[PDB]
């Protein structure tokens, strides 16, 4: 019924809502900018990205794996392992 | 070690050798026979042949007859004015108290 | 494959007895409990804390 | 300053509330490092006999042949009747037949009082 | 059909009230019963016809067994077991025939009961009573004997019953 | 009843001359034809009894218990094919003698019209099963569970040749009709009641009543699958059918003396009900199940009504059955996985459809839904013991709230959930053992269908 | 669930775990969007107050009570992700799920119907067989003597092999197999 | 794009089913087809009095022609 994730969609997602954060600048975001080395973010801001993207996609990530999703690469792997996500 | 055992066998698969098994023998022909057998006998024979003759087995308990006697003495006492059962179900004059 | 040593047998009383049975079990000696000897039956299986 | 929560055998302490998860000594950490050791030495023995690709069948688990091994067959060689078993075992045994038998004793000696005494209302109880 | 006896099986006369419209709407209900009286009942009576113009073409009959009498267990003397099997199989015939008769009973009772509907406690009060007066002699007749009753035991009870009843008349008038 | 009794007489020279992969092709076929032979006993009359011969007699308790019989024996060869591939030619030809001997054993035990040639028939039914589970058990505790039966079943069964040949001294003859017609109420006395004692004991024990019942699961979970599926549907109402015959010389005393009984019976059923709930064993599952049943029966038998006796033969042929076909699911699922724990394997629903209907339909009629003759013969049971006493209503009903829990647990145990991920041995049904299950479950419907075959002498 | 646990949790761990729970329970109760902000705000606020403190036991102490005020001031009914354990979603789809063992004790027929799947099956059967000496080796070769320490798994070190232990993590059925 | 959705073989559990319906419906049909036929063209026996001097037989106490023979 519901029309199938993408990589793109996905990517296009997650930087959509990483764009409408206010302590990230749009202008130096990308797929692969660290949120604590070169984005200047901490532990909090960590925690409330992931449960932004959870709030986004409609899904819970578990505290073990939200830890260590550091990029936004990384949260698109993620996102597209656990919804079997192969193109 | 205690003895000279031979190892535990692994299970065979009848499906491996056949996959057509029924799962009666491992040789084909015989599998297929002893299946085919097994449900024309069976199912076939015991169940419908059974079924219907124990169905359209005669009424020897006599359950027509009770409801016919029973119309039949219904009619004859309650056409009499006697009372449809009897007080007794045997006779008093031939039954001798003690005393 | 089990041999007839990885059965749970009589309640252990000397501290020997103890560590082969938390040994048994694939448990820390320190974390291994059995049940109290009331001769309920229950033997030296380990009383684990009473959660689902 | 708030009330505190008490608990219970079907209501157990939750793990944030436990004061011993927040005095930990340098022994715990040794305890839980042996705690992780054991599980994943189990844990690597299970999965290389379920990544085998060779093997065909059900992999046995001892645990679960101790587990229904004590629970069916270990019992009776660790009896030993102490007042406490012997106690229980007369009165779960024999206190509930007594009960029952004085109960429907009690029942059919009124019934059969009743009936004798003629006062019972057996109208239309022709199937017994 | 009616083939059955309607006195063993009574049945008060019917009474339908004559159909009185006093609007101008057609009837529904008319007209669903003119559409199956064409659709389903026309093509089932032709059935019928066709299959009792079949059964007629070759007609056999079967008859109702009569059982004769035999001296009874009072008749009967002890210890003699042709006797007392011919008077056992006798009682057992005449039970069966008593069940059925409380059957039939209560058949008429569930029949004038539903008859008449809303006014039962009033109008189906001569089959209650019929009804009783078969309960209470049968329960008398065949009282609990166990499963493993016999004509012995129904005298015995009898016997039993008729010493009780002419204690108490004694007891009564003396 | 020699046009019966014969033909299994020839299966064994039949057996031992047909040829080496033709045994169990044989066997099963003329087991059917002599279950359709069989099938003829149905016809009972409504007063008397078929007295074929001064020996012989049938009766409307013995016809279905015959049929049960000859009806069961093929579904035990089809399970023996199934367990027993490997095994030497001899060895398959001795164990399908075991079961005809068996079944010739316990035709013979049900058309006995004497107590005495019943007794002895009732007794040579031991040796095939003590052979069959001591010889072809799979597991050590065999032995164990063979001396239970056997030596639980004679301490039972002495004292009862001892009390008929007192009877026959006494009385002049053991012929069922002539004790029949001519019994004679029995006075309340010390002698009366130790020969009531010993009857009743002697069939309570093979019922078995509740506490005289651990040879049973002792037996039939470490019996092969004929032995579980022949000890569960048959020897079991040896016991309902001697007490449903013995009790006829026993009354008035039988007022007196089934207190004890009635007590212990309803009781067992409800602590039996209540360890089905807590078993890490299916079979054991299964057995107890069968223990709380067969205390029903007890209740029926000793409240002894015109309404029990019927309630009480619809229930044991229906138990028979459903015992049968749990015993048989049981079975198969055990050949799958090589063991008896039932949280072992989960997602068998998922993994084999089929099965899963046949589970489902098997503990439905287990918990006695309508209008299945489970449910009749508990109902009439349940009727006979509310006017026998009203708490027998409650002891009923917590009994049936039970049976249901553990009947419905042990099928989501089974079936439902996630299966488990490192059993890839799970290999599709076979046609072999579908048929097997239909065949136990049809007749079940059928006599839903026509009731009136199975209610007994009473009806 | 991909990750493997350590052996303890950290102050840190502790106390994200439990802003986060306290987060989710504040939008549980906070219903809307402008007051969920505005309290989660709030939130934050108290969390950065608290987060610079050197004496460790004071902060134990801090976080301990912050535990028993959220357990005290949580929601009944906190709300749940459907997908989530719990959620009225939970292991639905369980019952769908068949794996590939179930899928080669096909009939002939049956693979007939599927020709093209079943060689990239055999395919990949094959290479599962011809990679387990080689993955059985390397985890071999890394473990220490006494055993394992944690429950995570080496990668690949050279270019022709594969992690080891790879089969059902890879195979595993899909989220929505039916 | 369309997807393999693995399941269970369920080929042998359609051959058996449609085995047990082939050898139900081998000989329930021709028992089916002969009860009608009976039941149309030879209908019930009609009850009557027993003739005198008559003997009957049971099958000629019975009802319904298949249970006579
Ligand atoms: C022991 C405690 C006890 O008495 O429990 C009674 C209780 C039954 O409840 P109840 O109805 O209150 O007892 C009888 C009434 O008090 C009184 O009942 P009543 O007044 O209706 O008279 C009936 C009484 C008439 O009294 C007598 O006959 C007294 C003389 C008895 C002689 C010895 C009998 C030996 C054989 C017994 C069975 C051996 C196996 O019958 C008996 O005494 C029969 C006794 C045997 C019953 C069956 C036991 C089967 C095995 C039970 C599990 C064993 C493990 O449990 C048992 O009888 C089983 C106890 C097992 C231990
Ligand atoms: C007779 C049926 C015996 C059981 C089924 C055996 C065959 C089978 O596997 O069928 C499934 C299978 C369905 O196809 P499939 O999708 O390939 O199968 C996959 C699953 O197995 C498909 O399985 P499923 O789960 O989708 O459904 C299978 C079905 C199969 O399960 C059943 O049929 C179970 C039925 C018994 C339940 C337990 C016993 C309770 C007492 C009932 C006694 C009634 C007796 C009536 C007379 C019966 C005479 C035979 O189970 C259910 O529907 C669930 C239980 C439903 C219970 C309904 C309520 C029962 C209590 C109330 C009944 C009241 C009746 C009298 C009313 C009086 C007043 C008007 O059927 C066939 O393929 C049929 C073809 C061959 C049929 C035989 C030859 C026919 C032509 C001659
Ligand atoms: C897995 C699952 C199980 C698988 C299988 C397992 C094994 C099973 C083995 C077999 C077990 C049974 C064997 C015994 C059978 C037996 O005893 O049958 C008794 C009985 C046979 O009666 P009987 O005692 O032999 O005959 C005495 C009668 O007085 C005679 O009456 P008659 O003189 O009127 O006779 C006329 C004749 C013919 O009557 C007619 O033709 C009239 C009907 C149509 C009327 C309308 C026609 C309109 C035409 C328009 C045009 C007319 C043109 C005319 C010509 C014009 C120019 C001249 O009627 C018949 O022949 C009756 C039907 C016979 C069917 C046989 C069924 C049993 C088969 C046994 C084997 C089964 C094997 C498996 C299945 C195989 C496939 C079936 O069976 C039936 O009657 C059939 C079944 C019952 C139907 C009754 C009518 C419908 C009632 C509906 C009630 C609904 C209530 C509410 C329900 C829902 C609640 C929610
Ligand atoms: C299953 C194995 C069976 C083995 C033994 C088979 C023995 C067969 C013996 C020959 C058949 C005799 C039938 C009765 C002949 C008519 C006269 C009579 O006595 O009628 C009595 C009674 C009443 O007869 P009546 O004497 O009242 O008069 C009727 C009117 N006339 C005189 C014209 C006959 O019944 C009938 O007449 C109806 C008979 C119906 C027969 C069909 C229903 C049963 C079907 C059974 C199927 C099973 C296989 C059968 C194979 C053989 C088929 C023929
Ligand atoms: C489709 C879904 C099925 C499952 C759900 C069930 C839902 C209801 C389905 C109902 C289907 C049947 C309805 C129509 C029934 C027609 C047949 C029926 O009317 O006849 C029955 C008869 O059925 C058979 O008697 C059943 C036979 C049962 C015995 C079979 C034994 C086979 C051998 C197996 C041995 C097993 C041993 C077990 C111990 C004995 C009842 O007897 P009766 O109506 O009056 O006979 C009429 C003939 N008269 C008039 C001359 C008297
Ligand atoms: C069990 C422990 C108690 C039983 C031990 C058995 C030893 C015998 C003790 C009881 C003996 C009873 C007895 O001899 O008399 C019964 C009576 C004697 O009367 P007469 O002298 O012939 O004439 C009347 C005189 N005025 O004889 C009879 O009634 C025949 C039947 C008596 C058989 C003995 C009864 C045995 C007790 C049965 C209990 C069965 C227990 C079953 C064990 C199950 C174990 C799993
Ligand atoms: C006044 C209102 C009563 C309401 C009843 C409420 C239920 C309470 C009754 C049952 C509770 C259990 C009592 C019986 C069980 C024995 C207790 C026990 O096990 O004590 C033993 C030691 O044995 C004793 O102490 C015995 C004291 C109690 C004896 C009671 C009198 C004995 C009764 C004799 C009759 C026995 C047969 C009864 C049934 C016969 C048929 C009816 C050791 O206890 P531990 O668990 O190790 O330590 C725990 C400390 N809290
Ligand atoms: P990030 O990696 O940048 O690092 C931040 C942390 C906090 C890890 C610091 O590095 C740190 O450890 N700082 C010192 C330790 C510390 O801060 N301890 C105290 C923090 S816990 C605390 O203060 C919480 C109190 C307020 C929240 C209480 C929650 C109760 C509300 C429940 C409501 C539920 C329903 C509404």
């Amino acid at each position: 019924d519901a029309p199938p994730l993408t990589l793109e969609a996905i990517k296009d997602r997650v930087l959509y809502v990483l764009k409408l954060y206010d302590k990230i600048d749009p202008e130096k975001l990308s797929v692969n900018s660290h949120f604590m080395k070169d984005l200047g973010l901490d532990s909090l801001d960590q925690v409330e990205i992931i449960m932004a993207m959870e709030d986004e996609f409609g899904f819970e990530i578990p505290d073990i794996d939200a830890e260590k999703l550091m990029c936004p690469q990384e949260i698109v792997d993620y996102i597209a392992d656990k919804k079997d996500v192969y193109e | 070690i205690r003895l000279q055992e031979d190892p535990d066998p692994e299970d065979e698969n009848l499906y491996e050798k056949n996959p057509d098994s029924h799962g009666y023998d491992k040789d084909p022909i015989v599998d297929l026979w002893n299946m085919r057998v097994v449900f024309f006998f069976g199912f076939s024979i015991v169940l419908v042949l059974g079924s219907t003759f124990v169905a359209y087995l005669p009424d020897y308990r006599m359950q027509e007859w009770a409801r016919r006697e029973a119309e039949r003495l219904v009619k004859y006492r309650e056409a009499n004015g006697l009372p449809l059962m009897e007080s007794n179900c045997f006779d008093p004059n031939k039954i001798q108290l003690p005393e | 494959h089990v041999t007839k040593d990885m059965f749970p047998g009589p309640y252990p009383k000397t501290p020997e007895e103890r560590a082969a049975a938390a040994k048994k079990y694939n448990m820390r000696v320190e974390d291994y409990e059995p049940y109290p000897d009331d001769g309920m039956g229950y033997g030296d299986y380990p009383k684990l804390p009473d959660r689902s | 300053s708030f009330p505190k929560y008490k608990p219970s055998r079907l209501a157990t302490l939750p793990a944030t509330l436990d004061p011993a998860e927040y005095d930990i000594s340098p022994e715990t950490r040794k305890a839980q490092a042996e705690r992780l050791a054991i599980r994943s030495r189990l844990k690597r023995e299970y999965l290389l006999q379920y990544n085998d690709p060779n093997r065909l069948g059900v992999i046995e688990d001892p645990a679960l042949i101790r587990w229904t091994y004590a629970r069916s067959a270990n019992i009776y060689p660790n009896f030993r009747p102490t007042p406490k078993t012997s106690l229980l075992g007369a009165l779960f045994g024999i206190g509930p037949l007594f009960f029952w038998y004085y109960v429907f004793k009690t029942d059919r000696d009124k019934k059969e009082k009743l009936i004798q005494e003629g006062k019972l209302d057996q109208t239309f109880n022709i199937s017994y | 059909p009616d083939s059955w006896d309607k006195d063993v099986y009574p049945e008060p006369p019917r009474r339908t009230p004559a159909p009185a419209p006093q609007t101008s709407l057609p009837n529904p209900v008319t007209y669903l019963t003119k559409i199956f009286d064409l659709l389903v009942d026309r093509p089932v009576t032709l059935a019928r016809e066709f299959i009792e113009q079949q059964h007629a073409k070759n007609r056999y009959y079967y008859y109702h067994r009569e059982f004769r009498r035999v001296p009874d267990i009072t008749e009967c003397e002890e210890k003699d077991i042709l006797c007392m099997f011919e008077a056992e199989m006798q009682w057992r015939r005449d039970y069966k025939v008593d069940q059925e008769i409380v059957n039939i009973i209560q058949e008429r009772l569930k029949a004038c009961q539903q008859r008449e509907g809303e006014s039962y406690r009033q109008n189906c009060a001569k089959e209650l009573e019929q009804f009783t007066q078969v309960s209470k002699a049968f329960q008398d007749r065949y009282s609990d004997l166990g499963a493993h009753y016999s004509a012995r035991k129904c005298l015995a009870k009898q016997k039993q019953r008729m010493l009780a009843e002419r204690k108490a008349a004694k007891e009564a008038a003396a | 009843m020699l046009k019966i009794i014969i033909p299994t007489t020839m299966l064994l020279p039949m057996t031992w001359m047909s040829k080496h992969n033709m045994i169990w092709i044989n066997a099963t076929v003329h087991s059917l034809l002599i279950s359709l032979i069989s099938l003829s006993l149905l016809n009972q009359l409504g007063e008397n009894s078929l007295n074929f011969s001064l020996t012989f007699f049938s009766d409307s308790l013995s016809a279905p218990l015959l049929v049960l019989t000859t009806w069961l024996l093929p579904l035990m060869l089809m399970a023996s094919q199934s367990h027993l591939s490997k095994e030497t030619t001899t060895r398959k030809k001795l164990y399908i003698t075991m079961l005809i001997l068996l079944q010739l054993f316990l035709i013979m035990t049900f058309t006995a019209t004497e107590l005495i040639l019943f007794y002895i028939l009732f007794e040579a039914t031991l040796v095939p099963t003590l052979i069959i589970i001591t010889r072809w058990g799979n597991q050590t505790e065999r032995l164990n569970a063979g001396l239970y039966f056997l030596f639980y079943t004679l301490a039972g069964s002495l004292p009862l040749l001892v009390a008929l040949v007192y009877i026959q001294n006494t009385t002049g003859s053991l012929n069922f009709l002539i004790i029949h017609y001519w019994s004679h109420p029995l006075s309340n006395s010390w002698s009366n009641i130790f020969m009531w004692l010993a009857c009743i004991m002697a069939f309570m024990v093979k019922m078995p009543l509740y506490g005289l019942h651990l040879w049973l699961p002792k037996a039939h979970v470490e019996a092969p699958i004929a032995g579980s599926m022949v000890l569960a549907a048959v020897l079991l109402k040896l016991g309902g059918y001697g007490m449903m015959r013995i009790t006829t010389i026993l009354n008035p005393l039988t007022n007196y003396m089934a207190y004890p009984f009635l007590m212990l019976s309803m009781w067992g059923m409800i602590m039996t009900s209540s360890i089905c709930l807590r078993q890490t064993d299916l079979k054991s599952l299964i057995a107890y199940s069968s223990v709380s049943h067969m205390a029903l029966v007890i209740v029926a038998i000793m409240i002894q009504t015109p309404w029990s006796f019927m309630g009480a033969t619809a229930l044991m042929i229906a138990h028979g059955l459903t015992s049968s076909m749990l015993f048989c699911l049981a079975n198969t699922n055990y050949e799958r996985v090589h063991s008896r724990t039932m949280i072992l394997a989960r997602g068998l629903q998922t993994l084999l459809p089929l099965m899963a209907t046949w589970w489902l339909v098997a503990s439905l009629t287990n918990l006695a839904l309508p209008p299945s003759i489970n449910l009749i013969g508990e109902l009439f049971i349940i009727t006979a013991s509310f006017s026998w006493s009203n708490i027998t209503i409650i002891l009923m009903g917590m009994n049936m709230m039970i049976t249901a829990l553990y009947s419905l647990y042990m099928l989501i145990t089974t079936q439902r959930g996630k299966y488990t991920h490192h059993i890839n041995n799970i290999k599709p049904s076979f046609t072999r053992e579908n048929a097997l299950m239909a065949l136990h479950i049809l007749p079940l419907l059928l006599l839903t269908l026509n009731p009136k075959m199975i209610l007994g002498p009473l009806y | 669930a991909f990750s493997a646990p350590a052996a303890y949790l950290t102050h840190q761990q502790k106390v994200l775990r439990l802003y986060k729970r306290a987060l989710r329970h504040l939008e549980s109760w906070c219903v809307h969007r402008d007051k969920y902000r505005y309290f989660a705000c709030l939130m934050r606020a108290r969390f950065d107050e608290h987060k610079n403190e050197k004496d460790m036991v004071k902060a134990t102490q801090l976080l301990r009570q912050a535990e028993e005020e959220f357990w005290y001031g949580q929601h009944p009914q906190p709300y749940i992700f459907p997908e989530s354990p719990g959620g009225t979603s939970y292991e639905r789809y369980e019952c769908y799920k068949v794996p590939e063992w179930c899928l080669d004790d096909w009939h002939p027929s049956e693979k007939a119907m599927y020709p093209d799947y079943f060689a990239k099956r055999e395919q990949w059967k094959r290479l599962r067989r011809e990679s387990w000496e080689r993955e059985v080796k390397q985890l071999q070769e890394e473990t220490p003597p006494g055993g394992p320490r944690t429950e995570a798994l080496p990668p690949a070190r050279k270019e022709g092999d594969l992690p080891p232990l790879w089969w059902h993590i890879v195979t595993r059925p899909r989220e929505r197999p039916m | 794009k369309r997807l393999f959705i693995i399941k269970p073989s369920g080929f042998y559990d359609r051959r058996f089913l449609k085995l047990m319906r082939f050898y139900i419906l081998l000989t329930g049909i021709p028992v089916a087809i002969g009860i009608t036929l009976v039941n149309v063209f030879i209908g019930e026996a009609e009850l009557a009095d027993i003739p005198e001097g008559y003997v009957p037989e049971h099958w000629e106490y019975f009802k319904h022609p298949i249970s006579r023979w």
